[PDB]
C-alpha cells in the first residue's frame, strides 16, 4: 500500500521539530517557489520578498491552514476576524 | 515583534530582515484577509492583551479593596469637620469648602 | 489612495533603513541608536495606518 | 505550527494550557546506538585524540 | 597576555628583584623564574569594538537562510554575495553590515 509513509521514506515530505526550524527556509506555498514578473483591489497584498535579490528554499509549507488547532478549525474565514473573537 | 527565532521572526522570512512586513506591520484590512504571518502577529499581540487586561483587573481590585480599608470611618460631623472613628481631625472643613 | 500611501510608507522606512545601514541616522539623545531607528519606524507606520 | 495560537483557556489557565496544531506529532524515542555507529562510520573523531 | 610555567604547566606571575632592579614571571608551584621583557602588567580600556565579524566560517556560504544581495565584491569582481550585521550583542552597537563573498571566500565591509 502506498500511504503517508510511503511519501515520508520516498524523501518528499520530512518531519522538523522547533529546534531544527532555526535552520531552514519555509516558503508559504508553492506560488512562492516561483518569482512572478495583478493590481486588483479586491485580494489582499502578499509580503514584497525584496530583502534578497534570489531566495533559496528549502522547505514549502503544506497548508497554513494547518497551524491551527481543532477548536480553532471550526471558525470560518478565521483570517477576516480580530483574535480576542477567535 | 521580537526576533523569537535566530534573529528572524518567522522561519519564513531571512535572517536579518526589518521589513515592515518581516516584524508585524498588517497592511491587508480585515475585509481583504490576513496572511498567515499577519494573522500570528495578530494573534501574539491579541494574547498579550488579554494577559495585560487579566493581571491589570486583578491589581486594580486589589488597590481599590485596600484604599476602602483604609477610608472606612471617615465621616464628616454636624460642626463640619471631618473625623475619623477616634475622633481625631482629618480636616477642619470637608473639602475646604 | 489607501495602496499608494501604504507604498509611499514602505519606501520611506526603506530609506529609514538604508541611512541607519550606513551609520547615517541622527540619533535622538540619550538613547541608542537601534531604539531611536524602532521608535522612527513606529512612527512611520502609525501615521501609515 | 505546533500548537494552536487562536484558542487559549479564559482566566488562571490562559497561556498555560495549549491544544497541539493540526498536524502536530510527538515523538516516539529512538535507541542512539545506530546513529554512533552511522557517525564512526564516517569519519567522526573521539574526544580522546581531540587535540 | 600571559606565559605559562615551562615545567610546572601552571600559572605565572609577575614579581620584582630588587638585587638587579628587574621584572621577573616566577611560578610558586614551582622555583622557576623567567626574564620579563615587558614592564605592561595589566591593560584596562572602557571602550570596546573587537568582536564585529566574530565567529565567522568558510561554510558560512551554504547557509541558506541568510540573506544575499547582489554587491560587487572588491577583488574578485563577483555579483554575488551573502550579509549580515554585526555578531556583537552589545546595546549600541552599529548595524552596518558584513558581505560575505560567496566566490572568494572572504569578508568585505560598505565603505
Ligand atoms: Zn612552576
Ligand atoms: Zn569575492
Amino acid at each position: 500500500v502506498y500511504g503517508w509513509s510511503s511519501l515520508v521514506t520516498s524523501g518528499v515530505i520530512e518531519y522538523v521539530d522547533g529546534e531544527e526550524e532555526e535552520t531552514i527556509m519555509i516558503a508559504m506555498t508553492p506560488e512562492d517557489l516561483q518569482t512572478r514578473s495583478l493590481n486588483d483591489t479586491a485580494k489582499r497584498i502578499k509580503p514584497e520578498m525584496s530583502t534578497s535579490s534570489h531566495h533559496t528554499f528549502t522547505h514549502c509549507e503544506i497548508h497554513p491552514s494547518m497551524i491551527l488547532g481543532v477548536a480553532a478549525s471550526i471558525i470560518p474565514f478565521p483570517d477576516h476576524n480580530q483574535s480576542p473573537r477567535n | 515583534i521580537a526576533f523569537g527565532f535566530a534573529d528572524r521572526s518567522l522561519p519564513h522570512f531571512t535572517k536579518d530582515d526589518f521589513s515592515p512586513e518581516s516584524k508585524g506591520f498588517v497592511e491587508n484590512s480585515y475585509l481583504r484577509g490576513l496572511t498567515p504571518q499577519e494573522f500570528f502577529f495578530h494573534a501574539m499581540a491579541g494574547r498579550e492583551g488579554l494577559i495585560d487586561t487579566a493581571v491589570k483587573t486583578a491589581e486594580t481590585g486589589y488597590i481599590q479593596r485596600r484604599l476602602v480599608k483604609a477610608l472606612e470611618d471617615i465621616m464628616v460631623h454636624y460642626d463640619g469637620t471631618t473625623r475619623n472613628s477616634l475622633g481625631d481631625i482629618i480636616q477642619f472643613l470637608y473639602g475646604e469648602d | 489612495e489607501i495602496t499608494h500611501a501604504i507604498s509611499s510608507a514602505k519606501e520611506q522606512v526603506q530609506e529609514i533603513i538604508y541611512k541607519a545601514q550606513h551609520n547615517e541616522l541622527e540619533l535622538k539623545p540619550g538613547m541608542t541608536l537601534r531604539e531611536s531607528f524602532e521608535g522612527e519606524v513606529s512612527r512611520t507606520l502609525n501615521d501609515a495606518r | 505550527g505546533l500548537v494552536c495560537p487562536a484558542e487559549t483557556p479564559e482566566g488562571q489557565a490562559c497561556g498555560l494550557v495549549k491544544n497541539l496544531s493540526l498536524l502536530s506529532g510527538i515523538s516516539i524515542g529512538s535507541p542512539s546506538e545506530p546513529i554512533i555507529n552511522f557517525l564512526e562510520e564516517w569519519g567522526m573523531e573521539p574526544l580522546e585524540d581531540y587535540d | 597576555s600571559f606565559r605559562f610555567c615551562l615545567e610546572c604547566n601552571n600559572m605565572l606571575y609577575p614579581k620584582e628583584d630588587k638585587e638587579n632592579q628587574r621584572l621577573l614571571y616566577s611560578c610558586r608551584n614551582c622555583d622557576y623564574t623567567e626574564l620579563a621583557e615587558d614592564p605592561k602588567v595589566y591593560r584596562h580600556e572602557l571602550i570596546t569594538n573587537i568582536g564585529e565579524t566574530a565567529g565567522i566560517v568558510d561554510d558560512i556560504g551554504q547557509d541558506p537562510t541568510l540573506p544575499r544581495s547582489d554587491k560587487e565584491c572588491p577583488e574578485c569582481h563577483s555579483r554575488d554575495c551573502v550579509f549580515f550585521q554585526s555578531q556583537q550583542r552589545r546595546k549600541d552597537t552599529n548595524m552596518t553590515l558584513f558581505y560575505v563573498c560567496l566566490n572568494c571566500k572572504k569578508t568585505f565591509r560598505d565603505e
